[PDB]
């Protein structure tokens, strides 16, 4: 019922807006590329992901549900998560990887 | 036993904004107690006669910060954080750093307006920080291939009551102190207001270039060491 | 050779020994020359100083198949002796008893999912009990064990045959009263504080009802007496609070009830057992039987344990 | 013939309480004693003489009094009371019939005397002293074996 | 131990409760008998009485002597026994003061209603703040009506009707399905339903109601009406119902209070309250910890299940390794595909470059390795060949759609001019990178990076943490090893394993011996070792 | 297993199970599945689901 | 918009407590950070409905996430440990508590002097700013004494608060900027309401029960 990010704390802004990016320093951030490929990451510390032209399905652990990002989305993936990353096409990602404050 | 200093700058009269009191209630009675439980935790220390960076260093003691660290760090931080602050001289610092600043942050305005954020940021006591990547990868792989220029970056980082980028070992440049205690007096919780004032009106940024300068030669004393170390692998 | 290589447990090594042995000549053929040195490579897996181990490894032939073409070369992996990946970060990246298998949900593709539903189509195992977990605060302090209770278990023995929100409390201005809590305990009041007004009749007061309306100004239709406002209607209705109640209670919750005894002359409850449940036509029982013991015997068991079937319960000793 | 594997048997005792007493049959057909008198005993009896100690070969066997405590259950009374050729080995047969005896669960391919056991035999030992207890029966066929 | 204590243990620790026991004619003479002696003259009073009651007319003329009607022995048999304890008064503190303020959740999750509406009703969230004073209350109080705006609230009370409208009979059908049989606690329906039952959204926590007792459960507690659609629990169990029981009855006008709101699919009993009319407190020792939940047929992940409930994590086994210190990972998964990629290209390309007749009537812009080939099909495993020996042998397609063919058809032909110069040469050629082999490099750097993004990150949190007084892990995720227990241990440390005394060991397993036989293979002299090289080492000599 | 009244309250010697009777007594046995539980268990198995 | 919100007046005149604080420093305390703590909560709330329907309780809860902090924890923390706060204090001070709450002190932890002492020295250890409790607690049943830094509330781990005071040094500054052991010991001799806690044990004694039970004899 509940979309399964809300459960498990991903919180993300859909869409984002030029101006939002402009501020918190969206350009400048580490570049990442993948084609076909599933990463298992366990994150033990927050990530904030500016997607682009990647797009990743993320099953939890278990599941055998997923969520689907696609566009220009900011994903801010948990501290101690453990999910499977998984991948069909063309990747790019920004990533900046905040600790506790910002 | 480490140093009492006797404030750089005039000080009581130095600053119309800064008030005497206010002084005099920071150096006069933080310094005072904090330096002498500095000492009297020092006597009979194999740590006593270190640096004061050392001490620091050695009681943050990596994962379990011991007894002694947040006696030194403050020392040291209120001392450092006399450095930056300047009698009446400020604004667009110039020189490595207006280089330096167009590189990351893409201007001395863009980075002053990013400076103005922390205000927000520390929640609480502690100290906010403009620093070196002068940094000691300790682990694995740590070394990095394909190296490369730029892996310099003029960074600002956020620490919670007693913290230093030299537990990290990012080297600082400039500090201001956000505990209430140095700002409260002058204007009650209006710390956006006493921001800006301290960016604009009293920071030495000669004295931060300065730091600067040493930083980088740091940095290069570490590279050569490195080289040295090579040579030795050579041999 | 690459630039970026990460560290490996395998531990490759080569040992070159000499052929024969020192001061002892072999005959040589004259066909074959004889080979002085020799040199070999060997696999051995890295062992720790604090425990020895020994390699795991095999070796399988894989190819890459492109228009029937064949590219010999086998992998060879360590297995190693630990199970499992300590973060899935380090985690092999296969862990499934066969491959070609798509029954895991894992080994489903995110991409294509139709693996992972048809695992969602078999249904689950009857092999569970369905019921209520009853759990044991005997083994509390000890391990804890569980008794799953049902209807092969539990039965209704006997057929047989206003209300709402009155509102949210006000916060106060006196918070040095004792008012906060609503209603006062019989027993323990005398810790909290000094009984002045036990002398007074109704206690402090019987019940009073005032309703505050979002302007602030307290509106009840009698101040002394006690009406309350049902929300649905918004009219003004009293409570009942005699109720009204003349109950008598024939069978109580947690009495035992032997076998062939009569509650009235009629549906004797033939089961032994402990009512469970109460309710207004209806009474529940969880079936028990019972086991006769005369003075000078044994019973092997502390009050919640649980016997399994064949166990003995109690141990009577008789003159022959 | 008889099943290697552990057997408890009562022996009624000449003088006042009954003693008890454990044994190990095995493929080689050495049998090893174990038994506890009124007085906590837990003394080996495979020597002629009668005390011997089961504790000194736990002692053997490189366990600490310490572990020794930790591993069984009523330790005040065993703190009051402060070959491999043959009979170490148990058949397949053998190592089945003492997990079944005495829960353990060492895995099949062992088999071998693995001094755990020693202890946990003592500790079954005492049991039966106070009260919670089998004692076998030998003519059982689940305790006999078809060559 | 003294009987007193361990009377007392069996209560608090055990669940004793000395229950009543209801037994048969022939039964009570049996208790009371037995006692005695086998065979023998009874003597006691209450066996006697016992003999002569084994006997129906006794019983009748007896009970008419007493002068009850047949139905009342039935009732005193069903009696309790023991001190019977003194009723409970109701003693209220002081005035009641409140307010019908609205649900704070209001919406259900999924209806739109008209915002500014919404923000009317919200104010009143606000006035909550104000504090009043009981003592002049009195004072204040209009016995008059008619002034009463609660505008607010009549709003919402329109809203809400409009939504039960809607959705009656949704969620009727909704029920059925996810619940088979009605307990107490679950929607009413059928004859059940009458309408003006309230639902869901209309109670929040923290309102004072009204209600009536309609059962009592030992091990979960009681239930009572509230005008609702689903019924109220108040959580009493076991032993102390004991003298509970003398207090809560069935049929009981009670005045009760909301402390939780919850969702009917996941949580047995919605609604949870205490009892404010009876006080019985001191009587309550025993708690349920976490509230009782549905294991539903569909869930599949305990994880994700123990997210909903509110529970604790699953426990793992503790790992010994601080990663504050671990090395680095630098590898990258869509590597695997370019090295299976870059030498599949080269293969094909390879196979026309190296045969004329293969190059022949062959184009490298476009190619197919086989008309119907599907990678999916090609994944296999084939233990078929015995060459060197039996073993899986598996087979990757390329889509030859996915080769650069062109691309390394034009590369190579600058390698093969190279290699004829080095034919020239008269020196083998030897290329140390082929673009591919760079491209490698390229996509795994980027995972450097991405190590060390974290990394110091990490390090960065540690520190923040650890001056923060927070969480260095998940609270409830690793739990001690020892703690779990008995498992078997490969170690001699708990003896599970044998260490050796007076013992051959000859079960080697050929652990060495089956790899000695290999080794003698190989190198039948046991020659003393001229060479030991690492294979690094070795390469590192080469280039040096 | 369950005692109204009429058995021992204290175990009979130390360390056992054993407890004796004083006068006759009726011993019950009340009826449910024994199920063994894992510690993993224990977390998610809680009372009264 | 806006719920778990308002500012709720203290109880007591804003400069009733006199002698022992300042109006300034109450004025300030309540004036400022207090308010701007209230409307800070009320905008992060309105953006999403299902933190605004939240038992407080369950908000300060909720956002704790076991470690992570959601992005709203901070003002629904301080917010309602500012209200506890003003309950705290009161119009006079306690010589010692009255009636049960000396039953319990005296059997938890020593004589009230005893305690007093635990609680002085603790008082002094906190390093930043944080806040220092008295709780129950609910497994144990047993009072403790308990030091969160920063907004963490005893709330977070499942105890029953019964008092609270503010490290924090906007708290104490005003009127003795570098004299911390002042405000301590002023507050505890002179400035603390014993009454106001044995009020909150009494709702506690629903959700624990200490003492013991009736066990028949038979």
């Amino acid at each position: 019922e509940k979309p399964l990010e809300e459960l498990y704390n991903v919180r993300v802004e859909r869409n984002v807006t030029k101006d939002r990016l402009m501020e918190l320093g969206v350009p400048r951030w580490s570049m990442w590329k993948t084609g076909k490929c599933k990463l298992p990451w366990d994150w033990h510390v927050d990530q904030l992901v500016y997607i682009e032209e990647g797009e990743v399905r993320v099953v939890p652990e278990g599941s055998q549900r997923f969520m689907q990002f696609v566009a220009g989305d900011l994903v801010r993936y948990p501290k101690w998560f453990e999910a499977d990353l998984y991948f069909n096409d063309f990747y790019q990602e920004r990533y900046s990887f905040r600790a506790y404050g910002d | 036993k480490f140093e009492l200093m006797p404030p750089p700058y005039p000080m009581n009269a130095l600053e119309p904004h800064m008030s005497h009191t206010t002084f005099e209630y920071h150096w006069g009675k933080h310094h005072r107690a904090y330096v002498d439980n500095l000492n009297k935790q020092i006597d009979g220390t194999e740590l006593d006669g270190m640096t004061l960076e050392d001490i620091i260093l050695i009681t943050y003691n990596r994962g379990d910060l011991l007894p002694p660290f947040n006696n030194a760090a403050q020392a040291w931080n209120h001392q450092f954080f006399w450095e930056s602050m300047k009698p009446s001289g400020g604004g667009k610092p110039s020189g490595e750093l207006l280089q330096l600043i167009n590189r990351d942050f893409g201007s001395f305005e863009a980075f002053v307006k990013e400076f103005k954020a922390a205000a927000a940021t520390q929640f609480g006591s502690g100290w906010a920080w403009l620093a070196y990547k002068a940094n000691r990868l300790n682990v694995g792989n740590t070394s990095n291939p394909h190296p490369t220029d730029e892996d310099k970056k003029l960074v600002v980082v956020k620490t919670p009551n007693a913290v230093n980028p030299l537990v990290w070992d990012y080297s600082p440049l400039l500090t201001i102190d956000v505990w209430e205690h140095a700002y409260y007096l002058d204007f009650r919780n209006r710390r956006p207001d006493y921001i800006s004032i301290f960016m604009e009106k009293l920071v030495s940024w000669e004295a931060v270039s300065s730091r600067l300068e040493v930083a980088k030669a740091k940095a290069a004393e570490r590279e050569e060491e490195e080289e040295r170390k090579k040579r030795e692998k050579e041999e | 050779p690459d630039p970026l290589q990460e560290r490996d447990n395998v531990q490759l090594r080569i040992v070159n020994y000499i052929l024969y042995g020192n001061g002892k000549p072999i005959r040589g053929i004259s066909d074959t020359s004889i080979q002085l040195v020799r040199t070999c490579l060997v696999l051995n897996w890295n062992q720790d100083k604090k425990s020895s181990s020994c390699e795991e490894a095999r070796a399988s032939f894989v190819e890459i198949r492109t228009n029937g073409l064949i590219r010999h070369f086998l992998r060879i992996n360590l297995v190693k002796s630990p199970i499992s990946y300590i973060g899935k970060r380090n985690d092999p990246s296969g862990s499934g008893l066969l491959s070609d298998n798509g029954s895991d949900c894992t080994n489903i593709n995110p991409f294509s999912s139709i693996y992972s539903y048809s695992k969602a189509k078999i249904q689950q195992s009857i092999n569970q009990p369905q019921g209520t977990i009853h759990t044991l605060l005997n083994r509390n302090k000890e391990c804890q064990s569980l008794i799953i209770l049902s209807a092969a278990n539990c039965s209704r023995m006997g057929p047989f045959k206003s209300l709402g929100p009155l509102g949210t409390s006000l916060p106060i201005e006196n918070f040095y009263s004792s008012y906060h809590l609503i209603t006062h305990n019989q027993i323990l009041v005398t810790n909290y504080l000094q009984l002045d007004n036990l002398k007074q009749t109704f206690q402090v007061i019987k019940f009073k009802y005032y309703l505050m309306d979002e302007n602030g100004k307290i509106f009840n239709p009698d101040p002394c007496r006690n009406i309350i406002l049902n929300p649905f209607n918004l009219n003004w209705y009293f409570l009942h609070h005699n109720y009204c109640e003349e109950t008598s209670k024939i069978i109580s919750l947690g009495q035992f009830i032997c076998e062939n005894v009569c509650i009235a002359k009629n549906g004797p409850p033939l089961k032994s057992g402990q009512v469970i449940l109460v309710q207004v036509d209806s009474i529940v029982i969880r079936s028990a039987k019972p086991y006769l013991a005369t003075p000078g015997a044994t019973v092997h068991g502390h009050y919640g344990e649980t016997l399994y079937e064949g166990d003995t319960l109690v141990t009577f000793i008789y003159e022959k | 013939l008889q099943s290697p594997g552990i057997y408890y048997r009562s022996e009624l005792d000449h003088n006042g309480i009954s003693v008890y007493t454990g044994t190990i049959i095995s493929d080689w057909g050495g049998r090893s004693e174990l038994e506890i008198d009124r007085k906590a005993r837990i003394w080996a009896r495979v020597s002629r003489k009668q005390k011997i100690s089961i504790l000194v070969l736990s002692s053997a066997m490189g366990l600490n009094l310490r572990e020794i405590l930790e591993n069984v259950c009523y330790p005040e009374i065993f703190l009051s009371f402060l070959f491999f050729q043959q009979r170490c080995e148990l058949g397949r047969i053998g190592r089945r019939n003492m997990n079944r005896r005495l829960n353990l669960d060492i895995p099949q391919n062992n088999t071998f005397l693995l001094p755990r056991d020693i202890l946990a035999a003592a500790d079954h030992l005492i049991g039966l002293k106070f009260g919670m207890g089998a004692l076998d029966d030998m003519n059982h066929l689940k305790n006999k074996r078809i060559r | 131990e003294s009987e007193e204590e361990a009377r007392r243990k069996n209560w608090v620790d055990r669940g004793w409760a000395p229950w009543e026991e209801i037994l048969s004619p022939e039964a009570n003479f049996a208790r009371k008998s037995l006692n005695e002696g086998e065979e023998v003259a009874l003597q006691s009073p209450e066996a006697i009485e016992a003999f002569k009651m084994l006997s129906p007319n006794y019983r009748k003329k007896k009970i008419s002597d007493m002068g009850i009607t047949e139905d009342e022995y039935y009732a005193k048999q069903f009696e309790i026994k023991g001190e019977i304890p003194e009723p409970l008064s109701t003693m209220w503190a002081g005035p009641l003061v409140v307010r019908h303020v609205p649900p704070r959740d209001w919406p259900p999750r999924g209806w739109e209603v008209d915002k500014k509406e919404l923000e009317f009703i919200r104010e009143t969230h606000k006035l909550q703040s104000v504090r009043v004073d009981y003592d002049k209350v009195e004072e204040m109080v209009k016995m008059e009506t008619d002034d009463m705006g609660l505008d607010r609230y009549k709003m919402f009370l329109k809203q809400y009707n409009e939504w039960v409208a809607a959705n009656k009979d949704r969620l009727e059908k909704e029920s059925y399905k996810y619940d088979q049989d009605y307990y107490p606690g679950r929607r009413k329906r059928g004859k059940d339903y009458q309408d003006g039952m309230y639902e869901l959204p209309f109670y929040y926590p923290g309102q004072i109601c009204a209600g009536k007792v309609t059962a009592i459960h030992l091990y979960q507690g009681a239930f009572v009406d509230i005008g609702g659609v689903h019924d109220g629990w108040v959580p009493i169990k076991r032993n102390d119902w004991y003298w509970i029981r003398h207090h809560i009855k069935v049929g009981m006008h009670v005045i009760v209070e909301i402390l939780a709101k919850r969702d009917p699919y996941r949580f047995r009993f919605p609604i949870e309250m205490r009892f404010i009319d009876p006080n019985i407190d001191h009587l309550i020792f025993n708690r349920f910890d976490f509230a009782p939940i549905f294991h539903r047929d569909e869930d599949t992940n305990l994880d994700e299940l123990r997210r909903d409930c509110g529970r604790q994590p699953l426990p793992r086994k503790d790992p010994g390794v601080k990663v504050e210190e671990e090395p680095l990972l630098s590898n990258h998964p869509y590597v695997d595909k370019l090295w299976q990629i870059h030498n599949a290209e080269q293969m094909i390309l390879d196979d026309m470059e190296a045969n004329p007749v293969k190059y022949k009537g062959k184009n490298l812009t476009e190619l197919t390795d086989d008309e119907d080939f599907d990678e999916e099909n090609r994944i296999e495993y084939s233990k078929a060949y015995y060459k060197k020996a039996l073993l899986p042998k598996m087979i990757t397609k390329v889509s030859v759609k996915e080769l650069d063919l062109e691309a390394a058809f034009a590369e190579r032909q600058h390698h093969n001019k190279l290699r004829m110069e080095a034919q020239e040469r008269g020196e083998v050629y030897k290329i140390p990178k082929l673009r591919r082999n760079i491209e490698m490099d390229e996509y795994d750097f980027i995972h450097w990076r991405r190590s060390l993004e974290e990394r110091e990150a990490m390090l960065r949190d540690i520190s923040c943490r650890r001056a923060l007084g927070l969480p260095l892990e998940e609270p409830g995720r690793y739990v001690d090893p020892s703690a779990f227990g008995k498992d078997q241990y490969d170690p001699d440390s708990p003896l599970y394993r044998y260490d050796y005394w007076g013992e051959p060991k000859n079960s080697e397993k050929s652990k060495q011996e089956r790899m000695t036989d290999v080794h003698n293979k190989s190198i039948v002299g046991k020659g003393t070792v001229w060479y030991e090289m690492a294979y690094e080492d070795a390469v590192k000599e080469r280039m040096q | 297993m369950h005692w109204s009244t009429d058995v021992y309250h204290a175990p009979e010697f130390t360390y056992g199970n054993v407890h004796l009777l004083p006068k006759t007594s009726h011993l019950w046995i009340l009826l449910g599945r024994p199920c063994r539980s894992s510690l993993v268990y224990l977390s998610i198995h809680k009372d009264q689901d | 918009v806006f719920a778990y919100y308002g500012l709720k007046t203290p109880p007591y005149k804003l400069d009733a407590l006199e002698p022992y604080m300042s109006q300034k420093m109450l004025e300030v305390h309540w004036g400022e950070h207090h308010r701007s703590y209230v409307e800070a909560l009320n905008k992060q709330l309105e953006k999403n409905d299902i933190l605004y329907g939240c038992t407080m309780e369950e908000l300060i809860k909720v956002t704790y996430n076991n470690g992570n902090p959601l992005p709203e924890f901070s003002d629904a923390a301080q917010v309602w440990n500012h209200d506890f706060f003003w309950e705290s204090m009161q119009p006079g001070g306690g010589d010692m508590p009255k009636l049960g709450l000396l039953q319990q002190i005296e059997k938890d932890f020593g004589s009230f002097t005893n305690f007093r002492e635990k609680f002085t020295e603790a008082a002094l250890a906190l390093f930043g700013s944080g806040w220092i409790w008295l709780v129950l607690k609910r497994e144990e049943k047993r009072l403790a004494i308990v030091k969160t830094s920063n907004a963490v509330n005893p709330l977070v781990w499942n105890d029953i608060p019964l008092i609270g005071l503010d490290l924090w040094e906007h708290a104490y500054y005003l009127d003795y900027k570098n004299d911390k052991a002042k405000y301590v010991n002023v507050f505890m001799n002179h400035l603390v309401s014993w009454d106001a806690a044995l009020g909150r044990m009494a709702r506690a004694q629903a959700f624990v029960n200490l003492g013991e039970p009736k066990i028949p004899v038979a």
